[PDB]
């Protein structure tokens, strides 16, 4: 799952409850990078 | 009435023109260009067929979706890309939620593995 | 509403019942028998896809130009389409396909007919 | 044609204007029999 541009990845992540982003942040550097995105909080 | 959609791999799909009501991308091509055969260079026949199947089921607009999306992970990824490309908001939304539900309740390890 | 049609070789096609219903027999199975996967043991995927295409174009219903171009297939596919139309009881399909073969007979000698059809 | 059921051949022949059946009858064994079908005359 890297062929999805960041926008779609944030689309998926935005479905999660905030604390759930802690899980996505430890998965991958892209995920770590995208999980802190200004728009998810 | 039907129109032809042409997948990236050359397969023609005779589809009910009503699909336009669901794909803004196809709608633009149909209305704004003509394109008898509407070329969709970003979607292959396998995924296009599934997209058409989802639109057909949803033309009259969830548990059916849960069953429909109970498929291969790379396919799920392709569906997200195709919903985005074709701009079929409802398909995009349920496929991203489906993916989020595979993340939810899991630890980074599983997540890495399942989507590995 | 839509139903799944399953070809003899297992391909599943999600089809609008309004499209599938031109097959008189599938119409009764979907509306009356309420059959989940409608099995079609005598139609393969390649031909079923073409039958569905025709049904999709004709859902709102001299050979119409669209049908002439649709039927510009090889002889074998045309005969398979005749068979499938018969099997599924799709009258309009049966008509146009039989008309198409009839046109390959018109204005020809028995000798020319033997040749083209072997 | 090795497979169309005779009922389907009649369907094809039914599309021909009568004089045309003379052609069909001169093609082969089966065609001659079906061309003579009650339902066509």
């Amino acid at each position: 799952w890297d062929s999805l541009p960041d926008e779609l990845l944030l689309g998926i992540f935005s479905c999660l409850c905030l604390p759930e982003l802690l899980k996505v942040s430890g998965v991958c550097k892209r995920w770590y990078r995208l999980a802190s995105d200004e728009s998810l909080w | 009435p039907s129109i032809k959609l042409q997948s990236s791999d050359g397969e023609i799909f005779e589809v009910d023109v009503e699909i336009a009501k669901q794909s803004v991308t196809i709608k633009t091509m149909l209305e704004d260009l003509g394109m008898d055969p509407v070329p969709l260079p970003n979607v292959n026949a396998a995924i296009l067929k599934k997209v058409i199947q989802w639109c057909t089921h949803h033309k009259d607009d969830p548990v059916w979706d849960q069953e429909f999306l109970k498929v291969d992970q790379g396919t799920l990824f392709e569906l997200i890309l195709a919903a985005n490309y074709l701009d079929i908001k409802g398909l995009l939304d349920v496929t991203c939620k489906t993916v989020a539900n595979m993340i939810k309740g899991k630890t980074p390890e599983e997540i890495r593995k399942t989507f590995n």
